[PDB]
RNA sequence: CAUCCGGUCGAUCCUGCCGGAGCGCGACGCUCUCCCCAAGGACGAAGCCAUGCAUGCCCGCUCACCGGACGCGGCGGACGGCUCAGGACAACGGUUGCACCCCCCGCGGCGGUCCUAGCCGGACACCGCUGGCAACCCGGCGCCAAGACGUGCGCGCAAGGGCGGGCGCCCGGGCGAGCAGCGUGACGCAGCGACGGCCCGCCCGGGCUUCCGGGGCAUCACCCGGUCGGCGCGGUCGCGGCGCGCCGAGGGCCCGACGCCUGGCGGAGAAUCAGGGUUCGACUCCGGAGAGCGGGCCUGCGAGACGGCCCGCACAUCCAAGGACGGCAGCAGGCGCGGAACUUGCCCAAUGCGCGGCGCGCGAGGCAGCGACGGGGAGCGCGCGAGCGAGGCGGGCCCACAGCCCCCGCCGCGGAGCCGAGGGCAAGCUGGUGCCAGCAGCCGCGGUAAUUCCAGCUCGGCGAGCGUCGCGCGGCGCUGCUGCAGUUGAAACGCCCGUAGUUGGCCCCCCGCCGCCACGAGGAAACGGGAGCGCUCCAGGCAGGCCCGUUGGAC
RNA sequence: GAAGGGCCGCGAGCCCCCGCGCCUGGAGGAAGGAGAAGUCGUAACAAGGUAUCCGUAGGUGAACCUGCGGAUGGAUCCCU
């Protein structure tokens, strides 16, 4: 038993979809404690290297990093393992680019272009109403934020909109039947569809049944689905609308690139 | 029939086979221990001993010679055994109180050929092997 | 620990159960003289080779033919068999490969493919010029004689544009 | 040190477990408080440094605590005389040692000022009108460094009276 | 990727074993042209250790020398690296829970404090003067700083405690679940505040906990007595016989308890190969445990820590003999042991970690050296004359510096061994010796042709590799679930009753429950399988092309 | 608020006794195996010269002999 935490992380202990190279090393980055967890988040500098590619080295993301370059939700971040989530701001002004972090049908993190009408908020999941010091009611979210005197009307599990530079709530989704979702964890990351059921067993999970805009019908638990707007996205989505094709036509789509 | 086969009887296949399996003389020389604290070479490919006696023995009835072998003591164990030198001429090669390399034959620890009660052989003698001093690759000025 | 400690390696033949054989080392040096081969190692990967084949053949034959899994593999086997050029273009169907043999392999070898070209009066002679790198594939020059030729590049494989 | 881990003990067939590993500091106990009854000499309370920076503080000697008559809604602070009864020990009660359900007596005279003017339940006052009052420890001293309780009422006054009478 | 062969007889058929034939792991022995990848003191000594290195950085505090020193202070040193002694309802693997819990950095919030505030008080370190001692170590006096210590300006606020719901049950802050919060009567003034952080949530991590799995011996058959349960207190971050007092008597066992043994770390996995399986699992990833043996403790969010302190024991060192001092199962190196195992090399340039703004450090890690553990690719010729290798001398490319590969110029070292020739098992001619010397895994040869010994000729197998020794799988349907045998070859209890255990005829058209089949969710990779891609091929790797599914790394 | 002391708690080391496991000396006694071409007899294989064997009991230099009961793996598949 190690007296105290981890601070390390070896490359082949890293999370599958990080897609990180078996010979790169030894080592692999370790995020640092912030608004996402190890396993549900990516560190900067893979995305800031490996991926755009504006750097080739640790100490070029570094350089770039101190010199305030990236600003993650309107907040300028010099720590290259901070940890990038679902449904984050990446703007660069430096060239114009603005990505907005998604899930790709393949269950893997991407960015998505976005416009400057849509980049002054965010979406975020309520998970969690409690009651603070004074028995002031508070508000929690899947991006560690807390948010005090909610509106009665939200309850947990829905979808909320704020406003980047101010954390101030603007609307709210309700968690329904025929609302359009999109699942963050497990077999079908990255997937759209529409609630067609939801079953409770007490004392266990509930199960929550979606159907895809082609009539594929498909199976998750409400820890990860996450409405996305009503009936209709609220956020520009990837090019592909949430299919999964099957390793046939995978095949083919390869074969046609080739 | 003879042998149970019913749908709730694995525990006691399981036991008839555990028992039955030690009758067979091979499983039990290898998973019963005895034959490892009885082998001076404890579970080694070969091992080093000092000759203290160089001594011949007779074949058994049908034929007739007298083979060259020489008495060892194992550093390791400080039991004795007896090894037996095989290539012509070769006993001239080995002097009394010398450090040898002593390795088994074909058979694990049974007797070979009609040599009576020999298991071991000599194949290093002072560092050399004998199967390169009979070939005259090397020679044992040295000693 | 060191990274070199996670590079992968396999062997890539068998050797036969029972060494000596009449008819085997009859046909085994049959083959060696006619193909001029070096040693029985290269006959021995061909032989494991074909035991994938066979193998993979054998296992998608044993399904359904709408299984998904058997058309998947199956097409991708065949598409690689055609690319190489051991089996027949107009056979498109598993079966026809448990029938191929370790003769196809031999065939599509660079001292093969040059040798019925005219390009080289003999096996022995191709190997002899394969080593002094007189002869390229596709404008790049290969020195491996047992490097082998895809048909797309059937075509291509020539002289050496700075041999002499 | 002490220890409260449970691989020195024996299995539930009565047989020896065996020892894998040497002793860790999660595990580990305190000599006991033992808080004393003050019937150089006062109120001391000491520190401890607990596991997470925590504090705990742990009475050794006190003399005073806060007690409360539900049935009426009256509460103030009353001396405590002595403890005449504990249900784990007469040892304890012969050395006025403090601990969470002992039976003490307080003095009456925060209360008699304002009572005995007022309907109330009889037995209550005629206890008022003497010197002491019996009562319970609610708290735990040792662990938050104080010593508080309530009034007895009815049934459990009842078997506390009849207990003690005889001796 | 479903194979057999030789040996009991005067001959024959069987049972049955002995031996051969293959793969892998190591050691020994002979030999060795070129390139690529690559393991490396684990194997009843967790035995002993000279020598050098392995953890530092810096925002705050400069009347120091000419700001760099030094010191106070802060962060870190609890990660990483080594090994497998100990431990057999434990560790560990999968599956639950805390409505019995703690948590640094970081992210987001929140921020009201009972009764000199143009800025409070006193010290120590470095340093100066004077000194002790062999060394290690320190003493006394003296001016000075703080994001150091203490005190503390302020709208009431920490922990704990009493009271506050129903009338058979069910139909908001929140739950499956009366859980949270609040009010009110009394106690107590904890934390923050001389450049503003107490507190809350999330995150990583930890602690315990449900269910299932979790070595062998019956020449171990009965075992336990805080052992089993209940009440009460204490202690703990916290539940709990965790500890103490009292009460009762219980708990486990042929569905194998208890005891003993193990040359016992576990799993992901490895070897072998029709299918079913057998054996192993020191070592790359995860988890556990330890730092000579046995114990104890401070600091701190976090250690019962050992490149931290205290004691006993066993060892070891210096002494100007009064005293002082140590812990390589970290990297190199040495002794001992053994059948068995490498340089006392260079560097942070890459991957990461610590601190920190244009950087430092890191025996982690990388590069090189030895290296026939081992794996992959070429070659000692083709031809009647030309051509190309290795090798040397130079230039590039690469590299932290250098090699190496690769490319360009001038000269141009062409080298095969190890086993065998009666059968199994592919391959025969003279000369010696004479049951001697010797061969021979088994059958056997050798007492004058020795087809078997020792030599020459010739021939065969594999081939830069070949042979010998030990172990595991296969061979073996000779451990038999698939799938043996039991008249005579080895083997049916002398017979009956009988409990555990195993096995039990036929019948109901649909309901509930258990097994069963199929599908699905959820949960690490690496390995294995597998889609695509000409590292010149290959062992490999995840690349790569321009006019790329959003290029790809699907499953 | 130091040195120092008392009582309890964690708990090393040594002494005493008990038990368990693994090795090991020993006069003499007794078994087995191998080696050679030793001495005394012939028990078994043919009706092996008293048919052989099983169990039990006693006796004898040795193989073995005898008594009671049993089997044929016998030397008999066959007789009011
Ligand atoms: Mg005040
Ligand atoms: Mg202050
Ligand atoms: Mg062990
Ligand atoms: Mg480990
Ligand atoms: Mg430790
Ligand atoms: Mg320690
Ligand atoms: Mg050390
Ligand atoms: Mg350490
Ligand atoms: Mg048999
Ligand atoms: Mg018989
Ligand atoms: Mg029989
Ligand atoms: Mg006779
Ligand atoms: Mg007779
Ligand atoms: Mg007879």
């Amino acid at each position: 038993m190690a007296r105290g935490v981890r601070k390390h992380l070896k490359r082949l202990n890293a999370p599958k979809h990080w897609l990180l190279d078996k010979m790169g090393g030894i080592w692999a980055p370790r995020p640092t404690n912030g608004p996402h967890g190890l396993r549900e988040c990516i560190p900067l500098i893979l995305i800031l290297r490996n991926r755009l590619h504006y750097a080739n080295t640790y100490a070029e993301t570094s350089m770039i990093l101190q010199d305030k370059n990236v600003l993650i939700d309107g907040k300028p971040r010099t720590d290259p393992t901070f940890p990038v989530g679902f449904m984050d701001v990446f703007e660069i002004p430096k060239v114009h680019k603005t990505f907005r972090v998604l899930y790709d049908v393949k269950g893997r993190f991407t960015l998505v272009p976005i416009q400057s009408n849509e980049a002054g908020f965010k979406l975020c999941r309520v998970q969690k109403i409690f009651l603070g010091d004074k028995g002031m009611p508070y508000l929690s979210t899947h991006d560690a934020r807390t948010i005090r005197f909610p509106h009665p009307d939200i309850k947990t599990n829905d979808t909320i909109k704020i406003n980047l530079k101010t954390g101030k709530i603007d609307e709210w989704y309700k968690f329904d039947i025929g609302k359009i979702v999109m699942v963050t964890g497990g077999r079908n990351c990255g997937r759209i569809g529409t609630i067609q059921a939801i079953d409770k067993h007490m004392g266990s999970y509930t199960m929550i049944r979606m159907k895809d805009t082609e009539g594929t019908e498909f199976l998750t638990r409400l820890c990860n689905v996450f409405v996305i707007g009503n009936d209709s996205p609220a956020v520009a989505i990837p090019t592909t609308k949430g299919i999964r094709p099957d390793i046939i036509k995978n095949r083919e789509l390869r074969l046609r690139s080739i | 029939m003879s042998k149970t086969s019913g749908l709730y009887t694995a525990r006691k296949l399981r036991t008839v086979r555990r028992v039955n399996r030690w009758a067979d003389k091979k499983y039990r020389k290898a998973h019963l221990g005895t034959w490892l604290k009885a082998n001076p070479l404890e579970g080694a490919c070969m091992a080093r001993g000092i000759v203290t006696q160089k001594i011949g023995i007779s074949a058994k009835q049908p034929n007739s010679a007298v083979r060259k072998a020489v008495r060892v003591q194992l550093t390791k164990n400080s039991k004795k055994i007896t090894a037996f030198v095989p290539r012509d001429g070769s006993i001239t090669y080995i002097d009394n109180n010398d450090e040898v390399l002593v390795a088994g034959f074909g058979r694990a620890g049974r007797a070979v050929g009609d040599i009576p009660g020999c298991r071991f052989k000599v194949i290093k003698v002072a560092g050399i092997g004998l199967l390169a001093l009979f070939l005259r690759k090397r020679e044992k000025r040295a000693r | 620990p060191r990274i070199s400690r996670h590079r992968n390696s396999s062997k890539t033949y068998s050797t036969p159960k029972k060494p000596f054989t009449k008819p085997r080392l009859d046909a085994e040096l049959k083959l060696c003289g006619e193909y001029g081969l070096k040693c029985k190692r290269e006959i021995y990967r061909a032989r494991y080779m074909l035991a994938k084949i066979r193998r993979t053949a054998r296992n998608l034959l044993t399904l359904d033919e709408n299984d998904i899994k058997r058309r998947f593999e199956g097409a991708a086997l065949l598409r690689r068999l055609h690319m190489l050029g051991i089996l027949d273009e107009e056979k498109d169907q598993l079966d026809y490969v448990l029938g191929l043999r370790i003769e196809d392999i031999f065939k599509r070898r660079l001292q093969s493919v040059i040798v019925e070209s005219k390009l080289a009066k003999s096996v022995h002679h191709a190997r002899n010029m394969i080593k002094a790198r007189h002869i390229s594939v596709g404008g790049q020059i290969v020195n491996i004689p047992s490097y082998m030729v895809r048909i797309s590049n059937t075509s291509r494989v020539a002289i050496a544009d700075t041999s002499s | 040190g002490i220890t409260h881990d449970k691989m020195y003990k024996r299995s539930k067939t009565g047989a020896v477990q065996g020892k894998w590993h040497k002793k860790r500091k999660y595990n580990l106990g305190r000599q006991p408080a033992n808080t004393k009854l003050i019937v150089n000499e006062g109120q001391k309370i000491s520190t401890i440094r607990c596991r997470g920076g925590n504090i705990k503080r742990r009475a050794l000697r006190l003399s005073h605590g806060s007690f409360a008559w539900g049935s009426a809604d009256i509460s103030h602070k009353a001396r405590i005389l002595q403890v005449v009864y504990n249900s784990t020990s007469n040892e304890l009660v012969r050395t006025n040692t403090l601990v969470k359900g002992c039976v003490v007596q307080i003095d009456s005279a925060p209360f008699k000022s304002a009572l005995s003017n007022d309907t109330l339940d009889k037995e209550i006052l005629d206890q008022i009108r003497g010197d002491h009052i019996l009562a319970r420890i609610s708290s735990r001293p040792g662990q938050v460094g104080t010593a508080d309780g309530y009034i007895l009422e009815g049934p459990e006054l009842l078997f506390y009276q009849k207990k003690l009478a005889p001796k």
